[PDB]
């Protein structure tokens, strides 16, 4: 009845690697994608919606860009209903922090203790794992801007420049052949939209199926600002650049 | 006595995504038709509701139940599975929501819980996932009228016009062309019966076909005129009188 | 063979039988041979003592639960160390409130209620072990023989281990001998040497090894061996 | 390739005796299988042999024979007339390239 | 073939015990010179359960 | 699956079959027990000259008289040397009394024996009876010197001497020829390195061996380099004459 | 097929096939009758005589519950002692609540639930039991059977076991010759004529009667064992009619 | 495979422990007629001839709920016991907590949403019954709410279930959307009683006798049966008609 | 959660998780520790391949679990990231209750006592994860470099490989290192750690962490500079 049936995700893999996380990496790769470059200055931070549905408001429905608080924003590319429950456990855990220390949380601490979370479904939690890949864009202060993007294993890494959802490799290997080092934000902005196009089997990618934010300390007396873009200021610096 | 699961049922295909989000799915698809325009000045829900044996009583059947006296909904799927989520829904809201604000939830909150708990369902082992799609249609001040859809796979997105059931397909398209940026209440309706006919032909009393609108603010409803500044209910549910006078205006 | 039902305790046969309870019976005829037998004024129990090698010691297979009780192991050897103090403490409880000692009947009884419980649902181990529980009480002398399947039943002599039958063939013609043989341990014990001979064949007695005890209305559970056993054969 | 590809049945196993399993290249190996590879490849004595050992990835002597195919291979595209140094290095880039792409990311955990 | 009269005894013969596997090894072993003192035992210990 | 609940067709617990095979590839350890001393003496495992041998232990304090000696699944025995100790320790507190030997090996196998199957007159943790044995060696007045070989079955027995591990039986084999009462310590002592030198693989060195004892008068006490290294030289004498 | 397997899952005919392989436990066993009489009810029980080592008169299935309710059970024996302790817990905790005697119509109704709770289980097995329960009460005399499915119904007579072909047969016939009942009294007689009919069946081994009754009338509504004289007359007089 | 064996959903999505449920209550072969009256509700069914083991007085499918509602249990005898502990216990609960007994759309709604509970885990399943509460309520006044394992409820204006449920349906469809009432507009509650009977013994074509029957009425602020000296009393009627 | 067997020895006496636990750690890219009588000197190989990752901000393998005690790992990655704060936690809570910092011996013990509760628990699979862990002991100066697997079995060790190919490693370490004498300076036995290394890391500068971590809490990590320092010395040996 349950004694006989199994239905056991948390066998130690004869290979090093188990089978389930595997597969979420695969899933992933169907949700569109998402790219951080990161910049001295701070982190451009864009995603393609993976509707494109007529009838549906993808307006008015931010559904990968989420505003976590001043200076972090999370890309997301998985899966979307998995995803909700560790947006609110993120935005819950920065707030306690700050409430206790009186001090915006260093990126690394975040990071951390949410990949721990996935891997602990596995460790024993007798879960099926998330099957989410989050790009935490942060900022503090001690260690300027700092890019980490998270795994369903529950690993984290940092980068300069990462990508995540679809066509992985293809926008991999164009930031890397153009973007150098010293590229500032303003760059950036020129650069992601049309690596985007050039992935993706749009002829033109939309401002309608498009998701732009930065996080920038060039905002004047010292200070931190975010702005997620709103569709129709997407699309007048997709007309200078060409796109349309 | 428990049963001696203690894992997750619900695994990963080895393709990705989850099998049991798709056997959920094919539920509400199996379903019978519902359909909903989203309008400007109000929203219009309507559906199909045959008679299950002429014998039965056909009033007592409901597919639209509320979740506030603004917000009402209406589903396609699994029948006992929607009766259980709504009384889940209406303690996730009205207490909790009482207890942090002390107003009737906005749309686009209430529409989000409703989200998190279809996805605790497949996650959680020993329960199986509800599958049901529900369409939950309400009034808030900050967005106007809104219209969500809530997929079994606890994801949501809001949507001009809508259909889940059998004919989705045909209603959506017929549908498509005759939406408008600015719609009449009227109207809104008399498009909605016209193409909810093609579902399946006959049976067009508007006892067997149930029809609600999101329609204007009412004191009257209310049961209170002596302050009528308090909003009334703006979920109306009509008459099988009121739907028999549509036919002749369409 | 296994097939059949048996990593599942519920489910049985069309026939009824838990595969579980089969394998428990053959359990007891793997370990220890023990012999018992009573008469209306005493309670005997005659147990061959075990070992694996000549260095090793033998070792008890009478284990006293009460000056009153007794019981004896013969197949799982780790499951009676558990009903042991398990029965320890409900003798001390019943003695404590009620002021009456725990009667051998209900002793049996609140055992198999435990059994029972453990193979009546999934998780936990059927308890494999054949115990013969004999007691003194003031309705004179009892022995029960504990089924690993939770049974309890009253007889005046049983035996239990691989090739029983011997053993019982003495004892049936010598019934009546028994239970009419009264205020005599040295008769008693006497018989019983003789019904365990005949279950050992090709096999060897030694008096060191020949641990026998008795308890009665004069005499509480004393357990004798060496000298001692030398005199009643 | 292995003695289970066949039924088995080998009989005699005393009458088969020892049996012998190959290790692949190591280190050691391929610098001696290099040096056979690299005197074909004209005017590539320029590069010391040993320093082509070390800057490469660790590799099987086939993955030379590849390698030393490479040489000639973007010889020919250039239309580069005379084998030379430059070729010999150029050929290491594009034949490690190859191996790790035909490689499937699997991502260790 | 495997039915009654046909066939009157039937026996598995398998792999020995330890001791006789010392024995087996120790026939060969003696056939060839060796530095005698030889553990027999030792080299069979080492060696799981095993053909002849 | 075959659980602990499930018996194979015998009526045996799974786990004790298969537990005795993984003491086989366990260490050896060879025990000899007089009334003039125990006298533990293991091979020490050993891969590289660069392990470090005093680091490692295969003799292990449990008490102030009691000593032990571990086979099988090193990290499952780990454990349950951790709550024999804690074991010890209890009773010495509610009696102000050192522990008999014989009653410590009952506490450890009671302290094993638990599942993970689910019971309902107990606490559930484990899987399984740990699949280890051990020697209990120790020191109390009822019994005089006492040494205790604790199965995975849950069963104890008494020995004279008793070999476990890889040696098993070809030790076995000799100390019932050659153990006897008259033995005193310096007797045992010998006879023991004796026996090890022939189921080692390799040499016999005073540093893959490692002699203690359980005295009354020192309790337990590790022996230095020194005393195991002529004890050595001294048998190597007697294997030259021949 | 696979729906069989796993206990508390719908047959595609419909219901568990477990509860089906434990009804034949109950065939399997031995005899035991259940009479509704005038005064009160009578139960016997067939006692297999295995062996001469069994001890006479203490080989009893006959337990009783409150002090009014016999019992007695058919089937498995270590699943009925579990029900047999369910009954008694039922009824001393109807008494602290109520502070009187639990009528027996009321102990039917809730022994009953206790069967379903198990069955509506996967992990814990159904009961391999017929129960044969009743007394006389305040309300009178009642007689009620527990199946191993859980069902209860008034009988005027209650038979389970391997000779319960026999019993029927005969109680039958006795029913439409008397429809008048007849008193306990003289049913302790034919109780005992009853069991010989059924002993063909059990002819392996010998037995031992017993019967014990709780009636209205001779009894005082208490429930106690039949011996000695009563006993007596019921094997002496019984024999005569069957030969 | 396996998800079809056990609860979960099958690719196709259906639910087969309750297709199999269905087919259950039919194997108990039990018909059922219930009508409304004016005032009324009066609900008869079958009961197998009597054994001669068995009491033939005795009933086990009708249980008194409440004094506003009765049960009529058609489907799986030993489960019927189940089931009737759960309308009896949640009827007390809104006695306490909301201060009188639940009403029949009421108590349907309750009985659906623990139906639905127990099919999702695995240990549990849906009780294979087919439960039939009667009720004169008073705001809707005579009513019948017919609630199904599945966790599926509707109320009637006259009800049917068996194997021969079939045949009941059509004379019930004669008797009502011909006339063009909704109920029977008789008055008088005896002689909605006299004449379900008649519409039982026309349909399935076999005579009822006091032993088949068992009359169930139920009315505002009671539920009652019939004594069996008023059934035979009732049959001589039915006879001249 | 999960609680469920999976600690069922095999017939070949062995729990089947355990086997698969060191399977895992090879693949992990390999650390070297030899200690020095004056030191320890930890060498390791670190991701830095990839263009367009910043070193600064991507994760160390080598951790601070104390001022005197490190901690370096071959295996999951995922799974040390649980261990080192497990590590970390303890240390606090010797200087908590029984004052002063971990004994290292005591943390060694510890970090063994994880990994063996979850193979007493069938619910928990060990960690694929072995590790290396030195320091130095309170108020002495004697280098201790200890070595974990990851059934829950610790042991000390003069010289180490974990993780990838530690065959050529291992033999490397026969011939160049001999246990009577250990490497006189801290010069000396810097030279020899990275010589080693590049064996099977192949050249490299840029990619390569090497730490010595001295007496008296001295973690000092070495410039790109000084690594090919050593490189230079040791080109002339390979060409003589």
């Amino acid at each position: 009845g349950s004694r006989r049936y199994d239905s056991r995700t948390t066998i130690f893999s004869p290979e090093g690697r188990l089978y389930q996380v595997e597969y979420a990496l695969e899933s992933i790769s169907h949700a569109g994608t998402a790219i951080g470059i990161m910049a001295s200055d701070g982190i451009v931070l864009a995603a393609e919606r993976k509707v494109t549905s007529t009838l549906l408001e993808q307006d008015t429905s931010t559904e990968k860009l989420y505003k976590l608080n001043d200076k972090i924003a999370v890309a997301v590319a998985g899966l979307t209903a998995d995803a909700e429950i560790l947006i609110n456990t993120a935005r819950i855990h920065a707030q306690n922090y700050l409430k206790t220390y009186n001090e915006d949380i260093p990126v690394e601490i975040l990071v951390r203790r949410l990949s721990d979370i996935k891997q602990g479904y596995t460790q024993h939690g007798g879960l099926r794992p998330f099957g989410v890949s989050f790009i935490y864009a942060g900022y503090d202060d001690r260690y300027g801007y700092q890019l980490y993007t998270s795994n369903p294993s529950g690993n984290y890494t940092g980068w300069k420049a990462i990508s995540v959802g679809a066509n992985t490799s293809a926008a991999q290997t164009l930031l890397q052949m153009d973007y150098k080092d010293d590229m500032k934000v303003d760059d950036a902005i020129e650069l992601a939209l049309k690596t985007l196009s050039k992935t993706t089997d749009s002829s033109a990618l939309t401002y309608d199926r498009l998701e732009f934010a930065t996080i920038r300390k060039g905002a004047n007396d010292g200070e931190v600002y975010q702005k997620i873009f709103k569709p129709q200021e997407i699309k007048d610096i997709l007309v200078k650049t060409g796109i349309t | 006595m428990t049963d001696r699961y203690s894992f997750s049922l619900t695994t990963f295909s080895p393709s990705g995504k989850l099998g049991q989000i798709d056997y959920a799915l094919t539920a509400v698809k199996q379903g019978v038709t519902s359909l909903g325009i989203k309008a400007t000045n109000g929203v219009v829900i309507a559906t199909e509701k045959k008679s299950s044996s002429p014998l039965a009583m056909s009033e007592t059947l409901s597919k639209v139940s509320l979740l506030t006296p603004d917000i009402g909904a209406v589903y396609s799927g699994m029948g006992p599975d929607y009766r259980v989520l709504v009384d889940k829904s209406r303690k996730v809201a009205h207490t909790s929501y009482k207890r942090i604000y002390g107003e009737y939830p906005p749309t686009k909150l209430l529409v989000s819980e409703v989200a998190k708990i279809m996805q605790e369902a497949t996650q959680s082992g020993g329960v199986r996932p509800f599958g049901v799609s529900l369409l939950i249609a309400g009034h808030d001040e900050f967005n106007g009228f809104s219209l969500y859809q809530v997929d079994p796979s606890g994801s949501y997105f809001p949507w001009k016009a809508t259909a889940i059931g059998k004919g989705s397909v045909a209603a959506k398209t017929f549908l498509e062309k005759r939406w408008n940026d600015e719609l009449e209440l009227e109207d809104a309706i008399h498009i909605a019966l016209l193409t909810l006919k093609e579902s399946v032909e006959g049976e067009f009393n508007g006892d067997t076909i149930e029809l609600a609108i999101i329609g204007d603010e009412n004191p009257d409803l209310l049961g209170y005129t002596g302050i009528p500044t308090d909003k009334g209910p703006r979920f109306r549910k009509l008459t099988s009188q009121e739907i028999n006078d549509r036919l002749e205006a369409l | 063979f296994r097939n059949n039902y048996d990593g599942d305790t519920v489910t049985f046969s069309p026939t009824g039988r838990l595969f579980q309870v089969e394998y428990a019976l053959e359990a007891i005829k793997q370990g220890s041979v023990t012999v018992g037998l009573r008469s209306n004024t005493h309670a005997v129990l005659v147990a061959l003592k075990r070992n694996a090698d000549e260095l090793s010691s033998y070792q008890k297979k009478i284990i006293k639960c009460d000056e009153h009780m007794g019981l004896s192991l013969a197949g799982l050897a780790p499951d009676a160390r558990v009903l042991s103090n398990y029965l320890r403490q409900q003798c001390n409880y019943s003695s404590l409130v009620f002021n009456r000692k725990l009667a051998v009947e209900r002793a049996g009884h609140l055992l198999c209620d435990k059994a029972q419980k453990n193979t009546q649902s999934y998780g936990g181990r059927p308890y494999g072990v054949g115990l013969l529980i004999i007691g003194y009480d003031k309705s004179g002398a009892h022995l029960l023989e504990f089924q690993p399947s939770g049974n309890v039943t009253e007889l005046y002599g049983t035996a239990i281990g691989a090739r029983s039958q011997g053993a019982k063939t003495y004892l049936e013609r010598t019934l009546d001998t028994f239970i009419k043989i009264d205020g005599n341990p040295d008769e008693l014990i006497k018989a019983g040497v003789e019904a365990i001979s005949q279950s050992l064949r090709d096999e060897s007695l030694t008096v060191d090894n020949l641990s026998i005890a008795i308890v009665g209305k004069d005499t509480p559970f004393t357990i004798y061996d060496g000298e001692a056993v030398a005199k009643y054969i | 390739n292995k003695i289970e590809t066949l039924d088995p049945a080998l009989i005699r196993p005393g009458r088969i005796d020892r049996k012998i399993l190959f290790e692949n290249p190591d280190l050691s190996t391929k610098k001696k299988i290099l040096g056979i590879h690299t005197s074909k490849m004209n005017l590539s004595e320029d590069v010391n042999l040993e320093t082509l050992v070390t800057t490469k990835d660790d590799l099987s002597g086939a993955d030379i024979q590849a390698m030393c195919t490479e040489a000639g291979l973007l010889a020919l595209r250039e239309r580069r007339m005379q084998v030379t140094a430059e070729d010999f290095k150029q050929a290491k880039e594009r034949v490690m390239k190859n191996k790790v792409e035909e490689n499937l990311e699997g991502l260790y955990l | 073939l495997l039915r009654p009269g046909r066939i009157d005894r039937k026996v598995e013969f398998s792999l020995p015990d330890l001791e006789g596997r010392a024995n087996i090894f120790r026939i060969h072993s003696k056939s060839m010179s060796v530095e005698r003192g030889i553990r027999w035992e030792l080299i069979s210990r080492l060696c799981p359960n095993s053909t002849g | 699956d075959r659980g602990v609940s499930t018996f194979s067709p015998e009526g045996r617990l799974f786990q004790v079959e298969y537990s005795l095979e993984a003491i086989k590839l366990g260490s050896t350890a060879i025990g000899i027990a007089t009334k003039e001393g125990v006298v533990l003496g293991v091979e020490k495992r050993a891969t590289s000259p660069l392990l470090e041998s005093d680091s490692i232990e295969k003799i292990v304090e449990i008490d102030r008289h009691i000593g032990c000696a571990m086979s099988g699944l090193t990290a499952d025995a780990r454990s349950m040397i951790e709550h024999a100790r804690t074991a010890a320790v209890t009773h010495n507190l509610y009696y102000d009394e050192d522990i008999n030997v014989e009653s410590l090996t009952q506490s450890v196998c009671d302290l094993a024996l638990r599942f993970g199957e689910g019971a309902s007159g107990e606490e559930r943790l484990m899987s399984r009876p740990f699949g280890v044995a051990l020697l209990i060696a120790g020191h109390d007045a009822d019994d005089g010197y006492q040494l205790f070989h604790a199965e995975p079955s849950g069963t104890f027995y008494r020995y004279n001497a008793k070999a476990i591990g890889s040696g098993s039986e070809g030790a076995q084999a000799e100390l019932l020829n050659e153990w006897h009462s008259s033995l005193t310590l310096k007797e045992a002592e010998l006879l023991v390195l004796k026996i090890l030198k022939q189921v080692m693989e390799e040499k016999l060195d005073e540093n893959n061996a490692q002699l203690s004892c359980i005295t009354k008068q020192d309790g337990f006490k590790i022996y230095d380099n020194e005393k195991t290294a002529e004890l050595i030289k001294e048998l190597k004498e007697k294997e030259a004459a021949e | 097929t696979g729906y069989d397997l796993s206990n508390s899952v719908f047959s595609p005919d419909g219901r568990n096939f477990q509860v089906e392989y434990a009804v034949k436990a109950v065939e399997n066993g031995t005899t035991s009758i259940g009479i509704k009489c005038n005064d009160g009810v009578v139960f016997a029980v067939e006692k297999l005589i295995t062996s001469k080592l069994l001890v006479p008169q203490k080989n009893v299935k006959i337990q009783v519950v409150d002090r009014h309710i016999g019992c007695v059970y058919s089937g498995l024996i270590p699943d009925g002692r579990h029900l047999v302790n369910r009954g008694r817990e039922e009824a001393a905790s109807f008494k602290k609540l109520y502070k009187t005697p639990i009528p027996i119509p009321a102990f039917a109704d809730r022994l009953g639930q206790y069967v379903q709770a198990h069955t509506l289980y996967n992990s814990v097995r159904p009961f391999g039991v017929s129960t044969i329960f009743g007394g006389v009460d305040k309300n009178g005399a009642h007689l009620y059977m527990l199946e191993p499915s859980g069902s209860y119904w008034g009988y005027k007579g209650a038979a389970t076991g391997k000779g319960r072909q026999s019993a029927k047969a005969e109680l039958e016939k006795l029913v439409d010759h008397h429809p008048e009942g007849l008193s306990a009294r003289e049913a302790v007689k034919q109780a005992a004529k009853i069991i010989y009919l059924a002993h063909e069946d059990n002819k392996e081994k010998d037995f031992e009667l017993e019967i014990s009754w709780c009636s209205l009338s001779e009894t005082n509504g208490l429930h106690k064992f039949v011996k000695g004289d009563l006993l007596q007359e019921a094997i002496d007089f019984a024999q005569k009619e069957i030969n | 495979g396996y998800d079809r064996h056990i609860t979960i959903f099958s690719p196709e999505g259906r639910l087969y422990q309750v297709e199999y449920a269905f087919k259950a209550t039919n194997q108990t072969n039990i018909n059922s007629l219930a009508v409304r009256g004016k005032d009324c509700t009066v609900v008869i069914s079958q009961k197998k001839v009597p054994d001669k083991l068995l009491d033939p007085t005795t009933v086990s499918y009708i249980f008194c709920i409440s004094r506003t509602i009765g049960m009529v249990v058609n489907g799986p005898i030993p489960d019927a016991r189940n089931a009737a502990l759960r309308a009896k216990a949640e009827a007390a609960e809104f006695r306490y907590k909301y201060g009188y007994d639940m009403p029949c759309d009421v108590l349907a709604k309750r009985m659906a949403n623990l139906s639905q509970i127990y099919t999702q885990r695995a240990y549990m399943r849906p009780l294979g019954v087919i439960l039939t509460f009667v009720s004169v309520d008073e705001e809707l006044g005579p009513s019948i709410y017919k609630t199904d394992p599945a966790g599926y409820y509707v109320g009637y204006k006259a009800t049917a279930t068996g194997p021969k449920q079939q045949e009941i349906t059509t004379n019930l469809e004669n008797h009502f959307k011909k006339s063009k009432i909704d109920h029977i507009n008789e008055e008088s509650w005896e002689k909605v009683v006299e004449f379900a009977i008649t519409h039982m013994i026309d349909a399935l074509g076999t005579e009822f006798s006091k032993n088949d029957l068992e009359v169930g009425v139920a009315t505002k602020d009671k539920f009652f049966t019939l004594s069996a000296e008023n059934i035979e009393e009732r049959l001589v009627a039915i006879a001249e008609q | 959660g999960y609680d469920r067997a999976l600690s069922i020895f095999s017939p070949d006496g062995h729990i089947f998780q355990v086997e698969y636990a060191l399977e895992a750690v090879k693949r992990g890219t390999c650390a070297v520790g030899v200690k020095g009588k004056n030191c320890v000197v930890l060498g390791c190989e670190r991701r830095s391949t990839l263009k367009l990752q910043d070193t600064r901000i991507t994760p160390s393998k080598v951790s601070k679990i104390d001022s005197h005690v490190v901690l370096s790992f071959s295996g999951l990655n995922a799974d040390s990231r649980i261990l080192i704060e497990k590590a970390r936690v303890e240390a606090q809570s010797h200087r908590l209750t029984l004052e002063d910092p971990v004994t290292v011996e005591y943390l060694t013990r510890y970090v063994a006592g994880v990994q063996q509760r979850y193979t007493q628990s069938g619910g928990v699979r060990p960690f694929g994860v072995s590790t290396l862990i030195a320091g130095f002991d309170p108020r002495d100066d004697e280098p201790k470099l200890y070595q974990t697997e990851p059934s829950g079995i610790y042991s000390s060790w003069s010289a180490q490989t974990i993780g990838r190919n530690s065959k050529t490693v291992r033999e490397f370490l026969e011939k160049n290192y001999d246990r009577k004498e250990p490497p006189a300076t801290v010069e000396e036995c810097v030279k020899l750690t990275v010589r080693s290394l590049l064996e099977v890391v192949q050249t490299g500068a840029k990619n390569i962490e090497i730490t010595v971590v001295k007496p008296d809490s001295d973690i000092v990590a070495l410039s790109s500079e000084e690594i090919n320092q050593y490189v230079t010395q040791i080109e002339q040996e390979k060409q003589e």
